Formats: structure tokens, sequence, C-alpha cells
């Protein structure tokens, strides 16, 4: 998972 | 930054591979050089390089190799090592036709058993001990080499790395499968290598993982829940197993004295829980004399 | 064998306060804040399940973050980057079989790319200077762990919980030593359980008492009662499994009593 979206 | 070394000849090959001697410029410093390859696209700086390093930066003895610095390039990993003029199975042959003086061997044996007690001290397992891995100068001194295999350990240990230590020098516990192993394996190698100063030949030469147990079996004897409770419950202990009388640490190692041979027994115990720490040991009456002799190279 | 145990707890004692990050760092952080970091770490607790890694791992990947934000500003885009090289890092350094680089890479949808990934670890590894053997709350814990009487599975899982749910919050576990939370932790677990207390054999391996502990503890306390409604829940779902004799289902006790 990408995080900081 | 390898500005200041200048190479001389190449002094053996591990795992990383190439080492070699090499002299400081400005200081005049001897120093072996181990050579690690990166290359971006593997699996980046290996983990038995991230051991070396960051174990031997806390491992600071006499008894131990030093590590005197870690050099970069974005390609290239460098490792700056003390260097030592001789490892003790290059000795062993050269002493052929002499034998090795029992107070070299005792002195080596109590330096050996010293830098061992600071590594478990330390929470680092060695898990390669064997004559090769052990270096020595001129002045007398012998010291733990290479700890590409080693690790940092907890108290009580977990599970770790089964597939440990050169075979020859390899704990009964390992071969029979225990899930959990401590420090007393690094002692079993030491044992070993004890038997092996004395005669000059391996105390347990074997080529399969059951032959070397057969081998332990047939000078120690086959063990049972007396000696070593436990056993018969262990992954890879078999019933079938031939049992075999232990003799008489007379004639496993004749030329030992009585204090010798109360050592030996003592570090090739069976039961990890009965076999001498490296603390312990060093208080052994096999001491009592002991001085630091250098050898002739 | 309790073979080296008091040499090398007391080695464990003074690594632990040189191995210690700065407990301001994020003051001087400029584009990254506390709750940020409890969501990178949250990721990487789900991460150790998923790669099915140790807890010394997951542990041991925290105490690198929080060094090498104790030295280097990181952007917001990059925060997580950090964070896959310290977990890579940590696996190498502790588990029998670390995933691949690749791995690291996938399980941040291909944030970043392998070559980015090797260059953090190069980066990471120069400001550690190596120093990667750290002391940890779960080395501490699995000491203490052999002075109960007698072994208490529960105990021992909801002590890695506890001990787990201060890796989340910077503020204020950040102020604490390992030695310290493992103390608050373990004694916290106890007295859930069984009701009992920090044992008298602790206070003589430690030199900790109940009053020494108690500031840690009054912290980990209210961790513990607000742990359902904390917006991060990685720790909480992992202490349900059977693995973990379902620990993070256990009630907190209301009151402690000191
Ligand atoms: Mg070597």
């Amino acid at each position: 998972r990408k995080l900081f979206d | 930054s390898m500005e200041n070394f200048q190479k001389v000849e190449k002094i053996g090959e591990g795992t990383y591979g190439v080492v070699y001697k090499a002299r400081n410029k400005l200081t005049g410093e001897v120093v072996a050089l181990k050579k690690i390859r990166l290359d971006t696209e593997t699996e980046g700086v290996p983990s038995t390089a991230i051991r070396e390093i960051s174990l031997l930066k806390e491992l600071n003895h006499p008894n131990i190799v030093k590590l005197l610095d870690v050099i970069h390039t974005e390609n290239k990993l460098y490792l700056v090592f003390e260097f030592l003029h001789q490892d003790l199975k290059k000795f062993m042959d050269a002493s052929a036709l002499t034998g090795i003086p029992l107070p070299l061997i005792k002195s080596y044996l109590f330096q050996l058993l010293q830098g061992l007690a600071f590594c478990h001290s330390h929470r680092v397992l060695h898990r390669d001990l064997k004559p090769q891995n052990l270096l020595i100068n001129t002045e007398g001194a012998i010291k733990l080499a290479d700890f590409g295999l080693a690790r940092a350990f907890g108290v009580p240990v977990r599970t770790y790395t089964h597939e440990v230590v050169t075979l020859w020098y390899r704990a009964p516990e390992i071969l029979l499968g225990c899930k959990y192993y401590s420090t007393a394996v690094d002692i079993w190698s030491l044992g070993c290598i004890f038997a092996e100063m004395v005669t000059r030949r391996a105390l347990f030469p074997g080529d399969s993982e059951i032959d070397q147990l057969f081998r332990i079996f047939r000078t120690l004897g086959t063990p049972d829940e007396v000696v070593w409770p436990g056993v018969t419950s262990m992954p890879d202990y078999k019933p079938s197993f031939p049992k075999w009388a232990r003799q008489d640490f007379s004639k496993v190692v004749p030329p030992l004295d009585e204090d010798g041979r109360s050592l030996l027994s003592q570090m090739l115990h069976y039961d990890p829980n009965k076999r001498i720490s490296a603390k312990a040991a060093l208080a052994h009456p096999f001491f009592q004399d002991v001085t630091k002799p250098v050898p002739h190279l | 064998v309790p073979d080296y145990h008091e040499d090398i707890h007391t080695y464990l004692r003074e690594m632990e306060v040189k191995c210690k990050p700065k407990v301001g760092y994020m003051k001087k952080q400029p584009d990254i804040t506390n709750s940020m970091r409890a969501i990178l770490v949250d990721w990487l607790v789900e991460v150790g399940e998923e790669y099915k890694l140790q807890n010394e791992t997951l542990h041991l990947a925290v105490n690198y973050i929080d060094r090498f934000l104790s030295s280097m500003s990181v952007l917001r885009g990059k925060l997580q980057l950090v964070g896959t090289a310290a977990m890579l890092l940590a696996s190498k350094f502790e588990e029998i079989y670390p995933p691949e680089v690749a791995e690291f890479v996938y399980i941040t949808d291909d944030t970043y790319t392998k070559k980015q990934v090797l260059r953090m670890e190069h980066l990471v590894l120069k400001v550690l200077t190596f120093d990667l053997a750290a002391p940890t709350v779960n080395q501490f814990l699995t000491q203490y762990f052999l002075h109960q009487q007698p072994a208490n599975c529960k105990v021992e899982s909801l002590a890695m919980f506890l001990g787990e749910l201060s890796l989340i919050d910077a503020d204020p576990y950040l102020k604490y030593l390992p030695s310290v939370i493992a103390g608050a932790a373990f004694h916290l677990a106890l007295y859930t359980v069984t009701g009992q207390s920090w044992p008298e054999s602790l206070i003589r391996k430690t030199g900790y008492t109940l009053e020494s502990l108690k500031p840690c503890l009054m912290d980990l306390h209210q961790t513990y009662l607000k742990a359902p409604q904390h917006a991060q829940q990685s720790i909480r779902e992992k202490y349900k499994n059977s693995k973990y004799h379902g620990v993070s289902l256990l009630n907190p006790p209301e009151t402690l009593n000191l």
C-alpha cells in the first residue's frame, strides 16, 4: 500500500 | 578512500571472496581487506556482511580480530581488518615434524576461551569456529576471526539457522536437529580444536551428517536418556542408532595429562546444559601454569 | 542455560542508552509528525504479519527509523522509503529467511523502485554507521519472562502486545528506555491476567521497582484502556490470532492501585 495519499 | 592502501598479495578467499594483505601508505600499518561487491541489482548488502560488520563493531578484544574501518563507494564495500600472520590450520601443517608444544596449545586454548567468553557475554554466537578461522601472530596471540556466520542471540535463544558450522566441528545437538541451540555449540568447536591441536588431526572428520554423528558416538559412546535427558525425543534421533560403549578419554587424545582430559570432556559433553562455558573453562586447573609463549613461524 | 544471563542483561542496559533515539526528533522535522510515524509503524506491523517476520525484526526496524530520523530530515513522500529499507535491514540482520528486495518494493504498490530501496538501504547503514544490534523491548521482556512462577503464555503474549503498542506512539514512549517499557508491559500483563506484581527477583535483576516504573506504567495503562479507539489497529488485529492466545481481546484492568 502507498502510504501518504 | 582506497587512496592510502597499497595492495601486496591476495592472502585468502571467503564468501565475499577476495582477501588482500595491504599497507596503509601513511601510517605503515599492515591491514587485511575483505572486498564485497554490490552492483545495486542484487539484494543489496548481503546479510552476512551486515552481521559481520555490526557485531565486530561491538567486539573489541585482543583475542578477536579488529575491524579497523568500513570503506564505501556505491559499487564496492571494503572491510579493513587488523592483519595477522597466519591461520591455525597453516600452522598445524608446518608443525608436522615437531608437534606443537603443550604450553603453546595451553596458551592458545586459554586465549581462544577468553575471546569466546567475550563474544558470549555480548550475546554474539560465532557458529564457525575452526582452525582456518583462527589467526596467530608472531608475538604469541591467537584471535577469533571470520564473523561471517555469526549472529546476535537472545536470552533464552529462539530458532536460528540450522545449516550451521563446518561439519567437522558441528555439535551433536545441531546434527540431531534440535530447534534450540546456544553458546554450547561454539564450545563444542573449541573442544574439537583442542583435540586437534594435540594430535594435529581432526577429532571427528566425517563426510556426511550421519557419518559425523556416528564418529562422535563411536568415541564418546552413543547417548541415552541418562547421559543426555531428552536425546531420544530429538527430531533426528533414531532408535536404530548403533549403541557404542563410551571410551576412555586417555585414548581419545593419548598425549593429554589428567587436567587436559578433564577439560576436553567438559568441553565435549553431550548435554548442552552440562557442557562447560568459556567463562568457567578459564578457571580450570589445566590453566594453572599457563603463559603466553611465541611460536616458530 | 541462563549461561551469560546477568552479563548480557548488563550489556543490553549499557547499549540501550547508546542506541537510544533523540526524544525530540519530531519537533525538528519540518514535513512529518507523530501520527504519520504511527501510520508507518502500523503498516510495518501488517508487513510483519504478511511476511511472517519475527517480532524482534519489527522492533529492530522501528529503532532504525527513529534513529535515522533523529539526524536526517525526510519529506512526506519519502518517510515510507526509509520505512521499507529499515525493515529490509531488520530482516537481513534477524531473519533466517528474509524476503527478497522485490517483496519490499511490492508492498508499497511500487511507489519506489528497487534501485531506490537499495540506495536508501545504503543511506540508512551510513547514518547508523552500521550499528544495527540494538537492544529492544522484545529483548528485555524475553529475559523477564524467565522470572515467572510459573511460565504463563497469556502473560507473555499480552506483554508482547503492550510492548508492541508503545512502538506506535512517539509521544510519549520515545522518552522511556526499552528496559523500562518492558518493565511496564510485563508488570501490566501479569496483573491483568493473574492479578500479581512485578516480582521481587526482577527488582534484584534490574534495579526497577513499581515506583520507578509508575510513570511509564501510567502511560502504558492509558494506552491499553484506549487501545480499541486508536486510529491504528494492526497490533490489536495481529494479537487476536490464536498464535498470540488472542490476548488483545482480554479486558484492561480499570485501575492499577498504585
Ligand atoms: Mg575466515
